[PDB]
């Protein structure tokens, strides 16, 4: 509601952005590193 | 992260666009207004 | 005035129009001297 105010709330909405990716980058590397996984097992029930 | 970044960028610039053309407005409007006030002045010396 | 014109938090353009009123417009600046009896060479000097 105000200037110096709307300037501000610029900054907290640039870092909220920053910390959301962080967090989803984190997601995503457990998610890959969990498709690894399922695939190496898949072959080796085959196997065994 | 970085599409992310971008596309707040291009959004924020975008918006800068409008806030651009409100000053525009603005000052076009106070610029056209003191036109009169100049002639007016003129015919103040005039009759002086 | 501030107008937000940038990607980042404090980029902006300032508008300090000034005042154009009657009151406060045309102010000039007389002076007069007292009736000068006496004679001689004179040179003035302005400052500043």
């Amino acid at each position: 509601t105000t200037l110096k105010g709307a300037m501000a709330v610029m900054d907290i909405a640039e870092t909220a952005i920053t910390n959301l990716d962080q967090i989803r980058a984190d997601i995503a590397s457990i998610q890959n590193q969990v498709t690894s996984t399922i695939n190496n097992i898949t072959v080796t029930q085959v196997n065994v | 992260a970085i599409a992310d970044s971008l596309r707040s960028q291009a959004n924020t610039l975008g918006q800068a666009i409008s806030n651009g053309n409100d000053a525009l407005g603005i000052l076009q409007t106070a610029d056209k207004a003191m036109d009169e006030q100049l002639k007016i002045l003129d015919t103040i010396k005039t009759k002086a | 005035q501030e107008f937000q014109i940038g990607a980042s938090s404090n980029q902006t353009v300032k508008a300090t129009i000034g005042a154009t009123q009657s009151s406060k417009i045309g102010v000039t600046r007389f002076e007069t001297g007292a009736q000068s009896f006496t004679s001689g060479v004179v040179g003035l000097t302005i400052k500043n």
